[PDB]
C-alpha cells in the first residue's frame, strides 16, 4: 500500500507500508507514535 | 469667576497661537470683545468627567 | 466670533493623577501539598 | 482523488464565493476587513502561478474553471470518478491528472471541522439556505442536517400506495366528487394539507389519517391549523370551509403529545408528524373537510437520512425532487450559453451519465429502455427516469441517482468561472 | 543533518550494556529556545501582507524585489530591534549563499496561517489604525490631481 | 517560561500645547477702495497649516 | 491591566502540585487603585515556517 | 443572579451559536478566519477543553436543566422582584456563580443597539435577546424589522378572533354584515360583506388597536376573495376597465391611495382609521394590503408588553419562542426526559403564578390544556383567569416567557447519559 | 462631488450599517471582534473626528446626517447635482460646499473593488436582499447584477400593447367571460401566470403565447408548473382546473430547450422565458385554462439592464415599481416624523424634484400639466406621473425618473441619523 | 460534605471490598499481585489524612467504621445530611466534625471516571449483580443503568389502577 506517493516527496520513491513496517512499532512513517508523558501538563498551559 | 460663580477655566493665555481671548481683541467695538472674552470663559472650562 | 470658537472647540478627558505603571513579573512557581506512596499498578514482572 | 478531497475543495470554492459576497462593496481604501483578509487567504491557497497577494483573482479562478470543464468533459480523465468505488469509499486513487494534482487536495482542518459541524446542528438559527456542502455530506455520507433548518415539505414528498403524486392530485382535488373518497395528504411550499372529500355530509366523530412515509419525518413550529379549500391556490371541491362561532370544537392528536391540538384557533402550535397516525376529531359533521397545517417545517432529528439517502422511496415510478441543484446551476449554465458550449457540454454530460450508469450495472452495459426526457441539468426529471428502470435492482437505482447528483453539484460549484478562450 | 552508523556496534551494546532500572531525569528542559528564526520569518511574512494589502496588489507587479525587501527589512527590524536580512533565509541550500527567488516564491505561497503573537499583533494593529487615520488626512494636504 | 510580560509600545506623556496644530488663523479688516466705510468687516480666515 | 488580573492569570495556570510564589502573589494582589502592569501572554510561533 | 446577568449570558450563548454557524465549513487548514478567532475567544469566556468545544457546552447545558428543574434552586428567579428590578440577588448556587455573570461591555453595547434600530437592513429573523429586552425592559425594536401582521393580532370588541373569523367569512351572508379586519402572514384584509349590493360613496373602517402599530412599504392594495387561502363569500372581485377609481385615505398621508392599481405604496395605519371611497357599487367587497409590514417607531411596546390586550379571553401568539425551542426539545426526547422535564416544568410555571398573587395560593380553576412549550396556549390560559387582576396576568405571561426563552437558549447542548 | 464620490461614500454608510447590525449584541467585555474592529475603522473613515474605540459613534454620525439634510434641503447648495451633467459623467464638479468636501470623496479601493464586484455576479448565493449600492450602480451606470440574485416577477412588470396593467387585470380575470378572449400574462410575487379563458371548451392542440417584453428576461429554477384558478389570491373565472388520472399529458416548449417541459408534474423545472414564445400543447380540451410557473425567479445573465435602465418601458403611461426604494426610506421617514420636520422636508423635496425636472428640459421651465398625486417618498407613483408627461419625449422622462431615483436613494442612506432637536 | 463526596468515598470503600475479595487466597509470598497493589493503594487513600503508606488494614478500616457508627448515631453531627438541600445540590458545606473531614472527601477522577461510566452502559457483559454505587447514582442523580444489565421484573412492579398488587394477585 502506498502511504505517501512518489510525487509528494523530496526523494523519488513511493513511501510504502513495507518501508515503515519493520522499523519501531511498525507504524506508518506517516503517523508515528508520540511520547505524550508531558502531554497533560502541556494541554493545561495552552502549549502546542 | 463668571459672575459670583467660581469655576475652573482653561488658561487661554498659555496656548499662544490659540489664545482665543487675545484673538478676540481684534473685534471692532469695546464690548463685542468683553462679550466674546466672557463667552470664552463659559465654554473653555475644566468640566467634571 | 462665535462660529470661530465653535470650530475650535473639542474636548479631551484626562486622568487627574497619572497611572502608576509597573514592570512585568517573573512568574515563579513553587511546590505545594504532600505526596504519599503510590505502588506500581502491574505488580511483579514476569521473569527472564 | 479521494471523494473527500473533492468535497473539501468544493467547500473551499463554496466559501471563496461566500467571502466574495461578504466583501462586495465593503472594500475601502484604508482598512483591510477581516473578511477580505480571509478571502485573500483562500485566493492564495488556490492559486498556482501567483506568488503572494493575488492581484487579479479573476485570473486564477478562471483558469481553474477552464481546466475543470476540460476535465469533467473527457471520460478518459474524470473516468475514475464514475466508478462505484469512488462514491462508496475514501480510497486514495492512483490517477495522475494535471487538474486533480493542482486543485483537488485535502483542505479542511480535521478534526475541528467536524466538531464545529456537529456543534452546529444543535445551534439556534442555522442557515436557511444552506451551502451545497451540507447537502453533499448528506446525500453522500448520510450525515445529519441541523435540527432547526427549515424546508418546504413539498420537496420531501415521494410517492406512496394511495397517491402516486402530490402536484397531480391538484387536478383531482378540483373535481366535484361522486361519493366519499379515500383520504388525501398533499404538501405545498409553506404548509401541509390533509382531509376527506365527499358529496354528502361526513358525520361528526373520530377519523384516523395515516401519515405517509415521506412526511413521517416532518415537524412544525409556530403553526396555525385550520379548515381550508385551496391547494397551491387552486380551489379544492368536495369540501366545506364554513363553520359558526357556535360550532363544537374540532381537535386532533399526535402519538407524541398527550394533549389535543385545537383546530381553527389563533394559537400557534408545535407538534411532529412522526410516531404514527394523527387522530382528527371532527366536532361537527361537514360536507367534506380539509385540514391545513401552516407553519415552519423542519426535519426531525436523525431522520434526514430518509430524504437525502433516497430511502423514503417505496414505489416505482416515483415523484422525486432534486435536492435543489437546479438552483445552483444557474450561474454555470449562464456561462455555458454565453460561449456556445451549452450544446457540446450537454452532449458530454449525457456521455458522463451513460458511462456512470454503465459501471453501476453487472454486466458493464447500458440497460435497455433507457432514454432521457430532459437535459443533464433538469436533474429532478433524470432522477425519476433513472428511478424507473424496473429491470435494475432498486438499491442500485438509488445509488446511481445519489452519485450522479454529487457529480452534478460539483459541476455547479467548479464551473462557474468558465470563460473558455 | 547526517552521520553514519554501524549496526554492528549494537553487538557489544547487547552483551555489554547494564541497565540501571530507573530513569535519571536530573536535568531540566530549556523548552522554548530556538524560535529566533521562525519569529523573523513569521514577521517577514506578515509584513509582506500589511504592505501588499495597502498597495491593493502584489508589490512585485510594480516593484523590483530589492525595493520590497528593503522596506520589509526596515519594518521587521523595528519590530525585533535587530538588523534583519531577509535574503539569507531563502537559498537553495546551506551550501551556497546565493539568494533564490523560487524559494522566496514558495514562502509566499503559504498565506498567513495563525494570528501573530500578541506582542507584535498589538504593534501592527496600532500602526494600521494610525495609517488609516493618517490616510484620511490626505484630503487636507495641498495636493491637487492636476 | 511559557509566559512573557513585555510592553509593546511604551507610551509617553505630552502637554496640550505640544499638540500638532493643523489650522492657521489670520485676521483682516475688510474695507473698500471705492466708498468710504467706518465699519470694516473684522474677518477671520482659517486655513490649513 | 491591573496586577490583580495578572495574579488570577498566572495563579490559575499553576500546574498540578504547584502554586505561584507568595511574595509574587502578594505584591500582585496588594496593588491598589490606579496601578497597572503589562498583560501576561503566551507566546507561540508558527513552527511550520 | 441579576435579571440582566441572565440576559447578558444568554446573549453570549446566542453569540456562540451565531459564530458556530458562521464557522461551519469555513474551517480550512491554512487559515485562521476572523469568525473562528472570535468563536474561540468566546468559548473561553464561558467556563472560568479548548480542544473539543462540545464538552464545556454540554457541561453547561447539563448543569442548567439540573438547575432550572429544582424549584429550590431557580426559585429566586420566580419571584415578582426578579423580573421587576436590577437588584443584586443573594444566592449561592454554583451554576449561577460559574456561568451567570455580566458579559456585555457597557456603555458601548447600548450605543450600538440604538444605532442599530436605525440601520437600513436589520436582521430579518432576530435573536431572542432583542425580544427578551423588549418583553422585559420594554426597549425598542429596529424600525425596519419586518413582522407578520397576524402575530400582532389580539382579540378586540367586535371580532373575537382572526383565524376563527375565516370559517365565518366563508358562509354566504344573511344580510349586509358588520365590517371585518383580519390578518395573514403577508397581508392585511378589511371590508364589508353583504348578500346585496353596497352603494358607492364613503365608508369608514376603524383600525383595531392591535393593527394601529402597523406600517407598510412596497405594498399593493387590491380586491380579493381569499383569506389564508380560503374562499370568502359575500364579496365580489369583479371590475371593469371602465369602473370609476377607488381610493382610500389615512390620517398620516394627505394624499389619496389608489386601489386595484399597479403602484407600490407606503403608508401607516396609525392615525385612527382608513377612509375608503368606493367608486362603483359592489356586492360585498374585501380590500387587501399586501406588502412589507413593520411596527411603527416607538410603538412596539404595545405588542411586546401584552398591552394591546383589551378583551379577555384574548388570543395571542408566543413571540416566536416556539421556533427556538425545537432544538432543546429534540435533545429532550433523544434522552428520554421529555416527560420528566414537562413535569418539573409544570411546577415551575405553577410556582411562578403563585408568587404573583397574594395570598400565595394557586388560583381556582387553573387548568392547563397544553404542555410547557406550546406557550401561545398556556399564555391565553393564564390570560383567562377571571380570578386574578388583569395586569398581574400580563406580567405572569411576560415573566414566564422570559424564563421559557432562557430554557430555549441554555439547554440545547443537554446530554446526561 | 462627482457622482462616483457620492456612490462610494454611500456604500461606506451602507457598510457602516452592515457592520453595526453585525455587532448588535455581539459586543462582550473581553472581546474585540473583527466585526467591531472594522466598524470602528469605518467610523474613522467617515468622520476623522472619532478615532479610537472610546468615542460615542452616535454624535459624529448625527452631525453627518444633520448637515446632509440642510444640504439636500437648500437647492442653492445641492443644486449642482440636480443638473443633467452630474448623472451621466464623471467630471469633478466645481462645487465649493462644506458638506461635500467634508464627507463626499473617493472611498472605495480601486481596482480591487471592481474586480471583487464582477467576481460576485458569479457567486453561488448572492445577497437575497441587496444593498442600495447595487441598484444605484445598475440604475445609473447600467452595470450588471448577479446571475443568481432572486427577483419578484411582478416588480419587473411594465405596460405593453395588450395589457395596460398587471394588477388591474385581476378584476377582469374575475368576471366570467362572454366568449373566448385573447391570452393574459400576469405576475405575482412568487409566480408567473398565462393562459386563455372562455365560456366554452378550447380544443386539444397547439397554442402559442408571446412572452411580453417585461417577462422576456425571466428565468426559473426549482419550479413547478400546474393549472390554477387564482391570481394574487383571487378567483379567476373561465378556467377549468379539472383533470383525470386518465387525461393526455400536457406539455410546453421554450426556444431555449430542445426538450419538452411537463405540466402538472412533481418535477422541479428550469427554463427561461427568453428568446421567443411559449408553445403550450393542451393534451385535453379544457373549458378555459391557466398555467402557473412557480419557482425561484431570476433575471437572465446580463439582461437586467432592461429593468433598471427603464428600457422595458414602451407605452405611455405605464405601470412601474420603485426598485424597492420605499423599503429603505422607512427609517429616515420615521426619523423625520420623530422630530417634526416631515412637512418642512416634504416641501423642500418638492422643489428639489421640481428643479430636477426643470434642468432636463430646454427651455428651462416646468412643463405644463405637471401635477403630483403623491408625496416625495411614494416613488412608484411619482415615477408614473413623470413617465406620463406627453410634452417631453420618452427618454428625457426616463432619465428624470432614474436621476430622481438616485437622489431619493441617497436620501434614504444619508439621513437616517437625523436629529437637530 | 458534598452528596458527591459521600458517594465518591462510598465507591472507594466498595472498591476496597471488591479487591479484598479479589485478593482472598491469592496472596502468595514472593509474589506481589497487581490486585494486591491496587488493594494496598486504596487503603492508603482511605487514611490519606494521616498516612502516606499503610502496613496492615485491620486497624484503619475498623477505626473508620467505628467513627462512622458514632456519626450517623448522633443527630447533632450528621444532621446536615438529613436536610432537603444535601440531596439536591453539590454545594460544598462546611462541617466541623472529625469523621467528615477525615474520611469523606473527593475520590473519583474527573472527568475520566464519568467517561468510563458511559462507555460501560454500552458494554457487552455488564455486572450481573452491580455495586451499590450504580444504584446510588441512579436513585440520586438519576443516571442511566447499563443497557445489557439483567433485572428481575417483579422488582420493577408498582401499583396501577387495575391490579393493586403483584404477589397478592
Amino acid at each position: 500500500e502506498i502511504l505517501i506517493p512518489a510525487d509528494q516527496t523530496s526523494y523519488g520513491a513511493n513511501e510504502t507500508r513495507a518501508l515503515s513496517a519493520p522499523y519501531l512499532f511498525g507504524a506508518p512513517i506517516n503517523m508515528l507514535a508520540p511520547d505524550a508523558r508531558l502531554s497533560t501538563y502541556k494541554r493545561d498551559l495552552a502549549l502546542p | 469667576f463668571v459672575g459670583e460663580l467660581p469655576v475652573k477655566s482653561v488658561t487661554l493665555n498659555k496656548l499662544g497661537d490659540r489664545n482665543m481671548d487675545a484673538l478676540a481683541e481684534h473685534l471692532l467695538f469695546e464690548h463685542d470683545v468683553v462679550n466674546a472674552q466672557r463667552e470664552n470663559r463659559i465654554f473653555y472650562q475644566r468640566k467634571s468627567a | 466670533f462665535s462660529e470661530l470658537r465653535n470650530f475650535f472647540t473639542g474636548d479631551v478627558v484626562i486622568r487627574d493623577d497619572p497611572f502608576d505603571v509597573w514592570d512585568g513579573v517573573k512568574a515563579t512557581y513553587i511546590p505545594i501539598g504532600v505526596h504519599g506512596v503510590r505502588l506500581d499498578p502491574n505488580g511483579d514482572q514476569p521473569p527472564l | 482523488m479521494s471523494r473527500q478531497m473533492w468535497l473539501d475543495t468544493s467547500a473551499l470554492l463554496e466559501a471563496i464565493s461566500e467571502y466574495v459576497v461578504r466583501c462586495n462593496g465593503d472594500t475601502f481604501s484604508g482598512l483591510t476587513t477581516g473578511d477580505f483578509n480571509a478571502l485573500s487567504n483562500m485566493f492564495t491557497q488556490l492559486s498556482v502561478s501567483s506568488a503572494g497577494y493575488v492581484s487579479d483573482p479573476r485570473v486564477p479562478l478562471q483558469t481553474m474553471s477552464n481546466m475543470f470543464v476540460s476535465f469533467i468533459t473527457s471520460t478518459d480523465r474524470c473516468g475514475y470518478m464514475l466508478r462505484k468505488t469512488w462514491f462508496n469509499s475514501d480510497t486514495k486513487p492512483t490517477v495522475s491528472d494535471d487538474f486533480i494534482t493542482t486543485y483537488i487536495r485535502p483542505r479542511l482542518q480535521v478534526p475541528m471541522s467536524d466538531t464545529v459541524r456537529q456543534l452546529n446542528n444543535l445551534s439556534l438559527q442555522p442557515s436557511a439556505k444552506p451551502k451545497l456542502y451540507e447537502r453533499q455530506n448528506a446525500i453522500m455520507k448520510g450525515l445529519d442536517i441541523p435540527y432547526s433548518e427549515p424546508i418546504e415539505p413539498c420537496k420531501l414528498f415521494r410517492s406512496v400506495a394511495g397517491q402516486t403524486g402530490n402536484i397531480p392530485m391538484m387536478g383531482i382535488l378540483a373535481t366535484p366528487p361522486a361519493a366519499q373518497q379515500q383520504p388525501f395528504f398533499v404538501a405545498e411550499r409553506r404548509r401541509i394539507l390533509f382531509g376527506i372529500r365527499s358529496n354528502a355530509a361526513i358525520p361528526a366523530g373520530a377519523y384516523q389519517f395515516v401519515v405517509p412515509a415521506w412526511a413521517s419525518v416532518l415537524s412544525v413550529t409556530g403553526a396555525y391549523v385550520y379548515f381550508t379549500n385551496s391547494f397551491f391556490g387552486t380551489i379544492i371541491a368536495g369540501v366545506t370551509a364554513t363553520a359558526t362561532a357556535a360550532d363544537a370544537a374540532t381537535t386532533f392528536t399526535v402519538p407524541t403529545d398527550a394533549n389535543n391540538l385545537p383546530v381553527q384557533t389563533d394559537s400557534r402550535l408545535s407538534f411532529s408528524l412522526g410516531g404514527g397516525n394523527i387522530n382528527l376529531e371532527l366536532g361537527v359533521a361537514k360536507t367534506g373537510f380539509c385540514v391545513a397545517i401552516e407553519g415552519e417545517f423542519t426535519i426531525l432529528a436523525n431522520r434526514s437520512q430518509a430524504y437525502y439517502t433516497l430511502n423514503s422511496i417505496t414505489q416505482t415510478p416515483t415523484s422525486i425532487d432534486d435536492f435543489d441543484v437546479s438552483d445552483f446551476l444557474t450561474t454555470f449554465l449562464s456561462q455555458l450559453r454565453a460561449c456556445g458550449q451549452y450544446e457540446i457540454f450537454s452532449d458530454a454530460m449525457d456521455q458522463l451519465t451513460n458511462s456512470l450508469i454503465t459501471n453501476y450495472m453487472d454486466p458493464p452495459a447500458i440497460p435497455a429502455g433507457l432514454a432521457f426526457t430532459s437535459p443533464w441539468f433538469r436533474f429532478s426529471e433524470r432522477a425519476r427516469t433513472i428511478l424507473a428502470l424496473q429491470n435494475v435492482d432498486l438499491n442500485i437505482r438509488k445509488l446511481i441517482v445519489r452519485h450522479l447528483w454529487v457529480i452534478t453539484s460539483l459541476i455547479a460549484v467548479f464551473g462557474r468561472y468558465y470563460r473558455p478562450n | 543533518l547526517h552521520q553514519s552508523v554501524d549496526p554492528q556496534d549494537l553487538l557489544f551494546g547487547v552483551f555489554g550494556i547494564v541497565p540501571q532500572y530507573q530513569i535519571l531525569n536530573e536535568a531540566v528542559p530549556d523548552f522554548f529556545a530556538g524560535g529566533e528564526d521562525i519569529l523573523i520569518l513569521q514577521l517577514i511574512r506578515a509584513v509582506y501582507d500589511t504592505l501588499s494589502n495597502k498597495l491593493g496588489r502584489n508589490p512585485a507587479d510594480i516593484f523590483h524585489l530589492e525595493e520590497v525587501f528593503k522596506v520589509i527589512e526596515e519594518i521587521v527590524s523595528v519590530l525585533v530591534q535587530q538588523k534583519i536580512d531577509v535574503r539569507k533565509y531563502f537559498t537553495e541550500s546551506m551550501r551556497s549563499g546565493s539568494f533564490s527567488k523560487p524559494r522566496w516564491d514558495n514562502f509566499l505561497r503559504r498565506p498567513v496561517a495563525q494570528r501573530l503573537p500578541n506582542l507584535y499583533s498589538v504593534i501592527m494593529t496600532q500602526a494600521d489604525h494610525v495609517y488609516n487615520y493618517m490616510t484620511q488626512l490626505t484630503h487636507i494636504i495641498p495636493i491637487t490631481d492636476c | 517560561q511559557s509566559v512573557v510580560s513585555r510592553t509593546p509600545i511604551p507610551l509617553s506623556k505630552i502637554g496640550l500645547q505640544d499638540v500638532k496644530k493643523l489650522f492657521d488663523i489670520n485676521v483682516i479688516k475688510c474695507g473698500s477702495s471705492l466708498r468710504i466705510v467706518d465699519e470694516p468687516q473684522v474677518t477671520f480666515i482659517v486655513s490649513y497649516a | 491591566c491591573h496586577p490583580t488580573v495578572v495574579y488570577n492569570y498566572l495563579s490559575s495556570r499553576a500546574p498540578n502540585f504547584l502554586r505561584l510564589d507568595d511574595q509574587v502573589s502578594l505584591k500582585l494582589t496588594s496593588a491598589g487603585i490606579g496601578t497597572l502592569m503589562p498583560r501576561p501572554v503566551v507566546q507561540l510561533l508558527d513552527y511550520d515556517l
